[PDB]
DNA sequence: CTTGACAAAAGTGTTAAATTGTGCTATACTGGGAGCCGTCACGGATGC
DNA sequence: GCATCCGTGAGTCGAGGGAAGCACAATTTAACACTTTTGTCAAG
């Protein structure tokens, strides 16, 4: 978000979860799409 | 050993964060029998107790920073080194 | 066991579960003193065991206990702490908060990236304690209690109140929130610009991050109170400071539909 | 303003009555008009004949007839007094003493049956309600494939809901057919034996299919006596009970052969006969006669299963979602089902009371306790899922509500347990359920609408009309046929060309079992009545529907239900043809019964002198408040002395203009971006709309207060409220209620009430204060009703109900109730939501002055500016075509009717535009004006864009642009032309019920919850905003530890922190450090109530008391 | 007796207690069969148990008998009038000593409390308890104004003499939390009862004079 | 964007330390009534009121402007917490 | 029936 | 005083459960149907869970904070803050032991 | 500041009236009653 | 391996939705005087 080395004390775990799940609604649902990610 | 996100989260060392996710009865029954102690490491445990999360401005790395101007800093140093 | 405004009494399901256990416990004591046969004692002991089960965890074993005249299961201690409506997810991990408002959002094209259009009447209620102090500082009201009365009636509010409010919010920021909050850019801090009307004005460039268009969307307004909360919002959460995406590192506030077309 | 009509399809039959799904079903159930001897065995008459007679097993209570009385109060009174519109029900029963042989007859009052108004709704406790029809699986016998094991089928016998258990017939791998009942599986031979079936009898029928019969020919029980087999079967079903022939027979007889417990239904029985090729004597699986069990449906069910498994050509599986396998339970059937439930409870009380207490001296009145029956009826009409608060924002809202079909409710699917299969558009939906109209979201496919031409038949199956085609010539004979019957024919399309009545097309587009096919005229057997029968009433109100994407046409039809009535409402310039029928069939307008003359016309009533000479006076509903607050009033449309023919309009209702549905205004629209105020669906409007009162609506709010008897004393509604100046009491009358016509703003008193203060000694500081000022404390306190924040208007009505008033059923302890009606005239403002019929919706984001809007060269400003960027993604091209036709009609002064899928085409629209240019540009030439310099500049750019032909004169190129719907538009701010021609036209836009006035809400402090002490939720409760888990994550990701901590403690439930934070702020200080929330304390005590020792420790593991020493025993 | 507030097994256990009593009191000399005599006690125990355990807010036995009789009387009038009787019909039916006011009071007394967990709406996410404010704990505005009043009064009493301020702070219970009578205050300062009433009246009068000159304390009086 | 935010972010190793420094300094300014400011009279933030230009009441604005000047010292374990408050009280009595 | 308390009681009194 | 750094959860013994309680609940009575006051020995007893209004006993003999931490002899209700009524627990003495369903099912 | 008489308020019995709690009824009676399928689909964990 | 039992399924809002009686002993409550305790008045 800043194009510079991460600062000590950042909640990278929450950022990782939010980044992965945010585009979840854009994944196909119809071994592919969101169901593929969930089993992975 | 490889386990999924659900099983990896439920087998965490903090019963507060595990009890608030899923299987509250199972998590609490095992925590009670073992007499588990929660050290309040993560974010959910502190949010539950209304404490300051150990991240961002609540992290120990930055949380104890002190700000002081020159005029007061000289007074403190002068008032101490003179003796 | 509280009395509602109308005089009716409302109580929780725990009192019913406690009463059943006490009624059965007392009856067993009477039967034991009477030297009842083992069949009668066994039935009461079995009932007492089930009464404790229902109190601790209703419906886990056998048919759930229901309130007479209805089919709704009684809420037990386990049901209180478990589920999406339990204490954890409903009251501990998330709460309802004061100094919060809501309204429909419209597009403000004249705003700067770090500004929002906050209605005057929303701002009056959100910043009420700050306003009462400022009114008392000036000559608007003699004391905070007199000032609070003035705001109670709409026709009693003078025109100097709005001038004082413009001073209260100076420099301060507010948090705009749109649900669902998929990522952290779903909450952003803006410097309110008091506007006439009832809808919040949103900058065009922050609509993609909020995922907010203007076909009926609504947003929540929150006021950080202390100096830390204001410093954190103005430094870390400010809209003009979060220009790249935390997920990919690419710009997240960038030209959009009508802007691209003109350029 | 003449109306020009488009289309070539000629509808041979008109739309059926749009509310007959409600009105007809309830009449059949009640049968309140047919004489008792002519009543048929349907509705509540069948319910009486099923439960009765009641036999003691020496007393028999018999049922002879029932009747319904006149309702105690009229509909208007019921709404005003919060009553239910109902008719008393009397049953004439006769008690017969078998021993002595005496009959005593008397009429017993059974209770009250809610009555249906003329429009098809109910008044339950003074509120209009609609019973939504439910769609479910039809009873009958169905044969589906086994998913686990290919080549194996399962036979299911489905009774009416809550009218018996499901029976499943399966062929086990071992070869023995198993019957599963109540989750218990067992061999059908045991049950089949009980029905008097021997070894050779089965072989005579089921032996000609293969080895399957071998598994149903076990001699281990064939030699067994049926009486022993019955006992054996009873043990299998419910094990443990003492086996007895009297007990075993009763359980078996009532399981599958008791008409009072098992009911296959009229639809189920009809489906079973049609499928199994049999004729059922009754509606039960087996019949018990001559002291033995007789089989009815089990044998044919097993014959079909074996034959289907064998592979006989004539037997096939069943599609459960097939609309011939799904039926509709209308209001009549739903009500009768609850009537039978309550009437069964009444039978139980009679049986248990006729065997105890003065057995010789008994009368039908003593035996019958109607409380169980009334409770069943009142529960259905109040606490049912299908009984819904009527939607009456406008006349179309309530019409749609009555035609909605719901798969949910008692006995239906669950919003979360329903999969894709139940939500799909089945091929049999064609002509019976609208494919577009549905709720987008979690209820998509679960709530739908009846098609325009569809009607539910007697058995509950939706039928649709088809024209009989014989020899290639289409006749006017219309046949209503269900989905199962529709599958046997080739059905052509309504748009097939005809030369008179003969099909002219050599190749005809048809359907064969839902599959499109190309056939010759001689192969066609039926034809569609019209394209309208495929869609609902809402979706038939969208012109140019064939050009709209279905996802957006779904929004367009749903939004029409949310449009508010306007004081200056207008019928659309482009209509489809259903506008007049919607208003007529909603019963909101008023029409002449027959030929006559108008004698008195007024704003309150109309008097008509009919030709027969009788005078009829029609009161007009004036400024009435609907369920949603919109004002519903009828305005007279006739003058004294005017002759009116039968059916002529007398008064327009809400949202109608001369009998046409008028849900909005006709505005001049420019489709172009505008300074970013069109951004992302926002809309720009002119201040000229407000000046002439366009989109101005009247809304009424009701405020209610009560005076109650209390232990401390009675609450009094009085004008003498303590410690109130004369400014606050200015508008109250001597009785303490605000005077009518008074303007009330937030904080103003509506009704003045005083309550006795609970005796509590004042705090020492307040006691010193009172002593200083020498003021004696009063015993009563102000508890009056004030206008809430963001509300107000003009007081138009006050209703005062007192204890003892006729029909006023107040609660115990309530002395009186005062209701105040406050009406406000709402003008369009920034944040209000506007929409058109083609799914385009947005919020007003800017109101410009007239001199800022783009204007035509003649000086006409546009009214609304729409962003073109909303069209390409949405693919709703109907709004563009409507705008083009509106532009042509704007200059020609006419309106148009283009039926959906049969209407105006671009070649026809462009000929109208060619005419409109002559009036639009021909006028200018006569006035002495040529072509503007600014228009010549735009024409030069247009020819570079390929929009106009090079080498033509300026006038010729202006006409070329006009035929495309484009004009040269000038900028109101600079005066220079927009560099390109703009699509300007006239569009019909509706003002929706969602207004920012009812949605803006803010809070600093207010009510808090009882247990958790957190702020309440909801604008009505003055509650706070929910900071859910996902919002907490965002602050955690931001690193805002202190912002997050405040919301968790100081602003939500830190009782000490929130008291200190507020006091710190009003003193000019910074808020203090927060403490433990009160929700964590609740959690610790709740965990302790579970016998769990939760302890908070410190760095050294020593206990830390978070309860401040208030819970430690010394 | 099912459906009257107690479950089937609860009724049986209450009936069993009546059966135990019947065994003790039964007399076989009379030659009456046991079920003839034991049925009285079994029904008596079951019926009493309902009157004592069927309601969250227990109502005495006599009041339950009145409530049941009142409900029976109304139902008979309801079946004969073809409509719900008014409190006047019911009062007249009950007999002497009954009026419409008493009938309404009895019906108000017989109202069961409503559960705080009753859902409202189709969604199972809203309950009665979510709409009931807590009106016991003071609100932040109430607590702040109480501290503001105390703070201003402390400054106002500062203008008073050292003893005069103390007398008012005692006579009004500003120190011990409870008022002290003239004699009780006098013992503290060793002065007579009549004298204290003089200084307190004089000290109170002075506070009135100051307030008129500033009007800094009239807002808190409402 | 806050003025000089790019320069402020470059004065600290962790962005969350800047919030702690600014938030703590703002409280010092509030507690002493802005009498301890290291800003010259011509540098004090001002707000436009109807009567005229007055000092900015927002202390977070004062703290951010002071940090840009470079006249403030921040870090960990600078001076004892108890001694710092005592010394500041003497210099700027409030 | 073990899961049914009433059936279990009725069985016991039937002995 | 000291800050909370850990939270421990453990089984509670019958002895510990009796140390938590301020008294045994012996009756199923909640509140009087006429005066609407809590019933003695019931689920809402003031002598167990605390006073309903601050510094005021049930008998109405103590009505001020002067007698803080006192127990009235006439009624037995402690004269303290009514917020203790959110934190003070009672207990039921079972005639026979009953298993905790969490550790069974 | 200190008495001396003064009427009202608060406090202490004393007793009759409401109110509430408990026991008793004798022909013979002896094992419930509601429900019941678009049963929800999947994956995990345990008992075999 | 199969068979069985358990827990899980987005957010914010919104209006709307709140069938026995009687006889008797015991206990609690309300009325009625009659007796100290408290606030006052006028004085000295
Ligand atoms: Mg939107
Ligand atoms: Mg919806
Ligand atoms: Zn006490």
């Amino acid at each position: 978000s800043m194009a510079r080395p991460v600062s000590i004390g950042e909640a990278v775990g929450i950022v990782a979860a939010q980044s992965i799940g945010e585009p979840g609604t854009q994944l196909t649902m119809r071994t592919q799409g969101l169901p593929r990610v969930i089993e992975l | 050993l490889l386990m999924g996100v659900t099983k990896s989260a439920l087998s965490t060392k903090s019963w507060l964060s595990a009890a608030s996710f899923q299987n509250t009865t199972h998590v609490l029954t095992e925590a009670a029998i073992a007499g588990k102690k929660d050290e309040l490491i993560g974010l959910k445990e502190n949010v539950i107790l209304g404490r300051l999360i150990p991240a961002g401005t609540g992290s120990d790395f930055v949380r104890f920073t002190q700000v002081v101007d020159q005029k007061t800093l000289k007074a403190i140093e002068e008032a101490r080194k003179e003796a | 066991m509280v009395q509602v405004d109308g005089g009716r009494f409302a109580t929780s399901d725990l009192n019913d579960l406690y009463r059943r256990l006490i009624n059965r416990n007392n009856r067993l004591k009477k039967l034991l003193a009477q030297g009842a046969p083992e069949i009668i004692i066994r039935n009461e002991k079995r009932m007492l065991q089930e009464a404790v089960d229902a109190l601790l965890d209703n419906g886990r074993r056998g048919a759930p206990v229901t309130n007479p005249g209805s089919d709704r299961p009684l809420r037990s201690l386990t049901d209180i702490l478990s589920g999406k409506q339990g204490r954890f997810r409903q009251n501990l991990l998330g709460k309802r908060v004061d100094y919060s408002g809501r309204s429909v959002i419209v597009v403000g094209p004249q705003l700067k990236l770090h500004q929002c259009g906050l209605p005057k009447r929303m701002a009056l209620e959100l910043f009420k304690p700050f306003l009462l102090k400022k009114m008392e500082e000036k000559g608007i009201a003699p004391n905070v209690k007199a000032a609070r009365r003035m705001l109670e009636r709409q026709r009693d509010i003078k025109d100097e109140v709005w001038d004082a409010l413009e001073e209260v919010i100076h420099g301060k920021v507010v948090l705009l929130n749109r649900a669902p909050t998929l990522h952290r850019l779903g909450i952003q801090a803006f410097q309110p610009v008091l506007v006439e009307g009832q809808s919040i004005q949103l900058h065009p460039l922050v609509c993609e991050a909020f995922n907010a268009d203007f076909d009926g969307d609504q947003m929540a307004v929150h006021v950080p109170l202390s100096s830390f909360a204001q410093a954190e919002a103005r430094i870390q959460m400010l809209s003009a400071h979060n220009l790249l995406s935390p997920a990919s590192g690419e710009p997240l506030a960038k030209p959009s539909r009508d802007i691209i077309l003109g350029l | 303003m003449e109306i020009k009509r488009f289309g070539r399809i000629r509808e041979v039959i008109p739309l059926p009555p749009l509310t007959e799904i409600q009105v007809e079903s309830y009449r059949r159930a009640l049968q309140a008009d047919v004489p008792p001897e002519k009543r048929e065995n349907v509705g509540i008459q069948a319910a009486f004949r099923e439960t009765f007679p009641i036999e003691e097993e020496g007393l028999v209570l018999d049922f002879l007839e029932y009747r319904l009385g006149e309702p105690p109060f009229p509909q208007d009174e019921c709404r005003e007094k919060d009553l239910t519109y109902q008719a008393p029900l009397y049953a004439r029963l006769q008690l017969i003493h078998k021993d002595t042989g005496l009959i005593k007859e008397d009429e017993v009052f059974l209770g009250h049956i809610p009555l249906m108004t003329e429009d098809g709704s109910f008044i339950i406790n003074g509120a209009d309600r609609v019973i939504v029809s439910q769609i479910h699986r039809s009873p009958g016998v169905y044969f589906t494939p086994d998913p686990a094991r290919p080549g194996r089928y399962i036979a299911s016998i489905i009774p009416l809901p809550k009218r018996g258990p499901w029976i499943d017939l399966e062929v086990e791998p071992n070869g023995v057919v198993s019957m599963k009942v109540n989750k218990r599986k067992f061999p059908l031979v045991l049950l089949l034996r009980v029905l008097g079936y021997d070894q050779e009898t089965l072989a005579r029928e089921l032996g000609a299919y293969g080895e399957l019969v071998q598994g149903l020919m076990d001699e281990s029980v064939f030699a067994m006596r049926p009486e022993e087999a019955l006992i054996r079967l009873f043990t299998l079903l419910r094990p443990g009970d003492p086996p007895k022939r009297d007990k075993a027979v009763a359980y078996v007889y009532g399981l599958i052969a008791d008409p009072r417990r098992y009911d296959l239904g009229e639809a189920g029985r009809y489906k079973a006969e049609e499928k199994l090729g049999i004729r059922l004597s009754g509606r039960t699986l087996a019949r018990f006669e001559d002291g033995e069990f007789k089989d009815e449906v089990f044998l044919p069910t097993l014959r079909y299963l074996f034959a289907l498994t064998a592979g006989v050509p004539g037997h096939e599986v069943d599609d459960i979602d097939h609309l011939g396998n799904r039926r509709i339970r209308t209001v009549g059937e739903l009500m009768t089902d609850q009537f039978r439930v309550g009437l069964a409870r009444l039978a139980r009380g009679v049986r248990e009371r006729m065997l105890m207490g003065s057995e010789d001296s008994l009368t039908p009145a003593k035996l019958v306790n109607s409380r169980p029956l009334e409770a069943a009826i009142r529960e259905f009409f109040s606490r049912s899922q299908l009984s819904q608060f009527k939607d009456e924002t406008n006349p179309l809202s309530s019409l749609r509500h009555k035609r909605r079909i719901s798969a949910l409710g008692p006995g239906g699917l669950t919003r979360e347990r329903a999969g894709f299969d139940v939500r799909d558009v089945h091929r049999t939906h064609y002509g019976r359920i609208c494919p577009v109209e549905t709720p987008e979201g979690a209820n998509i496919g679960l709530i739908t609408s009846l098609a325009a031409y569809a009607r539910v038949d007697e058995l509950g199956f939706i039928r649709t009309p088809y024209r009989r085609v014989v020899g290639g010539v289409v006749t006017d004979e219309v046949v209503y046929m269900t989905a199962t019957e529709e599958d046997r024919y080739t059905i052509a399309q309504a748009n097939t060309p005809l030369e008179g009545n003969r099909i002219a097309a050599e190749r005809v587009v048809a359907r064969r079992k839902g599959e499109p096919v190309i056939v010759s005229p001689e192969e066609v057997e039926f034809m569609d009545v019209s394209p309208k029968q495929v869609f609902s009433v809402n979706t038939n109100l969208i012109p140019f529907l064939e050009h709209d994407d279905a996802n957006r046409a779904l929004m367009g039809s749903n939004m029409q239900t949310q449009a508010v009535p306007l004081i200056r409402a207008q019928a659309p310039v482009v209509m489809t043809g259903l506008e007049e029928r919607v208003v007529r069939d909603s019963l909101a307008a008023l029409y002449a019964e027959e030929d006559g003359e108008v004698a008195k016309v007024d704003g309150n009533r109309i008097v008509v002198r009919y030709e027969d000479g009788r005078l009829v006076e029609y009161p007009l509903r004036r400024f009435y408040r609907s369920n949603q607050g919109t004002a519903l009033d009828q305005r007279p449309r006739v003058v004294v002395g005017q002759r009116v023919r039968k059916g002529d309009l007398l008064a327009d209702g809400p949202a109608s203009e001369n009998g046409f549905l008028a849900l909005g205004q006709n505005v001049l629209v420019a489709i172009m971006p505008f300074d970013g105020y069109n951004f992302e669906d926002a809309i720009v409007i002119s201040e000229e709309l407000l000046k002439r009162d366009f989109y101005t609506s009247i809304h009424i709010e009701r405020y209610e207060i009560e005076a109650r008897d209390t232990k401390l004393g009675p609450e009094r509604i009085t004008r003498d409220i303590p410690h109130l100046s004369e400014a606050a009491l200015r508008d109250l009358d001597e009785e303490g209620v605000v005077r009518i016509g008074a303007e009330v703003k937030p904080g103003d008193i509506l009704v003045g009430r005083t309550s006795f203060k609970g005796e509590s000694e004042p705090t020492p500081e307040e006691r010193l204060l009172r002593s200083i000022f020498g003021e004696k404390a009063r015993d009563v306190k102000d508890t009056s009703l004030r206008v809430p924040p963001g509300e107000g208007g003009i007081v138009v009505r006050t209703v005062r109900l007192r204890r003892g008033d006729p029909g006023v059923e107040l609660k115990p302890g309530v002395r009186e109730v005062v209701r105040v009606y406050v009406a406000q005239k709402r003008k369009l403002q920034v944040g209000d939501k506007l929409a058109n019929r083609h799914g385009n919706k947005g919020v007003v984001a800017k109101i410009l002055p007239v001199e800022d809007m783009p204007h035509l060269p003649d000086g006409t400003p546009v009214d609304v500016i729409l962003n073109p960027l909303g069209v390409p993604s949405r693919m709703n091209l109907g709004q563009i075509l409507e705008t083009h036709l509106g532009l042509a009609g704007y200059f020609l002064g006419q309106r148009y009717i283009s039926p959906i899928f049969d209407g105006a085409k671009e070649p026809e629209i462009k000929e109208l535009l060619a005419q409109a240019f002559e009036v639009y540009f021909g006028k200018r030439k006569g006035e002495g004006f040529g072509v503007d310099k600014r228009e010549v500049e735009v024409l030069r750019r247009a020819e570079k864009l390929g929009l106009v032909t090079p080498g033509k004169t300026p006038e010729e190129q202006l006409k070329e642009l006009f035929l495309q719907g484009k004009v040269v538009l000038y900028d109101g701010r600079t005066g220079e032309p927009i560099e390109g021609p703009i699509v300007v036209g006239q569009m019909f836009i509706m003002k929706l019920y969602h207004m920012v006035e009812d949605k803006m809400h803010a809070r600093s402090t207010g009510p808090y919850s009882l247990i958790t002490q957190q702020p309440l939720g909801g604008k009505a409760q003055f509650g706070g905003q929910r900071f859910g888990e996902m919002e907490v994550w965002a602050l955690e990701a931001y690193g805002a530890a202190h912002t997050l901590q405040e919301m968790l403690t100081l602003k939500s439930d830190d009782i000490e922190g929130r008291n200190a934070a507020y006091e710190a702020i009003i003193k000019g200080e910074d808020v203090p450090e927060p403490s433990v929330p009160e929700s964590f304390r609740v959690l610790v005590k709740e965990l302790q109530a579970l016998a769990l020792d939760v302890q908070t420790l410190d760095e050294k593991d020593n206990p830390v008391d978070i309860f401040e020493g208030l819970a430690s025993k010394r | 007796y099912t459906g009257r507030g107690l479950s089937f097994l609860d009724l049986i256990q209450e009936g069993n207690q009546g059966l135990i009593r019947a065994v003790e009191k039964f007399e076989y000399k009379r030659r009456f069969k046991f079920s003839t005599y034991a049925t009285w006690w079994i029904r008596q125990a079951i019926n009493r148990a309902i009157a004592d355990q069927a309601r969250t807010i227990r109502i005495p036995v006599h009041m339950v008998e009145t409530i049941n009789k009142l409900s029976r009387t109304a139902r008979q009038l309801q079946q004969e009038l073809g409509r719900e009787p008014t409190y006047e019909e019911i009062a007249e039916a009950m007999g002497p000593g009954w009026d419409a006011k008493r009938v309404e009071e009895t019906l108000k007394i017989a109202q069961e409390p409503v559960s705080l967990e009753t859902p409202i709406g189709d969604e199972k996410d809203s309950f009665y308890g979510d709409f009931i404010p807590d009106e016991h704990l003071p609100s932040p505005v109430d607590a702040a104004t109480q501290s503001l009043l105390s703070e201003e009064l402390e400054k106002a009493l500062s203008k008073l003499s050292e003893r005069e301020a103390m007398v008012l702070k005692l006579r009004k219970g500003l120190i011990d939390g409870r008022e002290h009578t003239l004699e009780e205050v006098g013992a503290f300062f060793g002065v007579t009862r009549e004298r204290i009433r003089q200084i307190e009246n004089k000290a109170l009068r002075k506070l009135k004079y100051h307030e008129s000159r500033t009007r800094k304390l009239r807002d808190f009086l409402d | 964007a806050e003025p000089g935010i790019d320069k402020l972010f470059g004065m600290v190793d962790s962005k969350y330390r800047l919030t702690v420094v600014v938030a703590k300094r703002a409280q010092q300014l509030l507690r002493h009534g802005f009498k301890n400011t290291v800003l010259e009279p011509e540098e004090r933030p001002k707000m436009q009121t109807l009567e005229g230009l007055f000092d900015d009441p927002n202390a977070v604005t004062w703290a951010m402007k002071e940090l840009l000047t470079g006249r403030l010292v921040f870090g960990e374990n600078l001076v004892p917490e108890d001694r710092l408050q005592k010394e500041m009280e003497r210099l700027y009595p409030v | 029936s073990t899961s049914d308390p009433v059936r279990q009681y009725l069985h016991e009194i039937g002995q | 005083k000291k800050e909370v750094r850990k939270v421990r959860i453990a089984l509670a013994s019958p002895e510990k459960i009796r140390s938590w309680s301020y008294g045994e609940v012996e009756k199923p009575e909640t509140i009087n149907y006429r005066t609407l006051k809590p019933e003695r020995d019931g689920l809402f007893d003031e002598r167990i869970f605390g006073p309903i209004k601050d510094y005021e006993c049930a008998c109405g003999k103590y009505k001020r904070q002067r007698f803080e931490g006192k127990v009235c002899e006439r009624c037995g209700v402690e004269v303290t803050k009514s917020i203790v009524r959110r934190y003070r627990m009672g207990h039921i003495e079972l005639a026979t032991p009953a298993a905790h369903i969490w550790f069974v099912k």
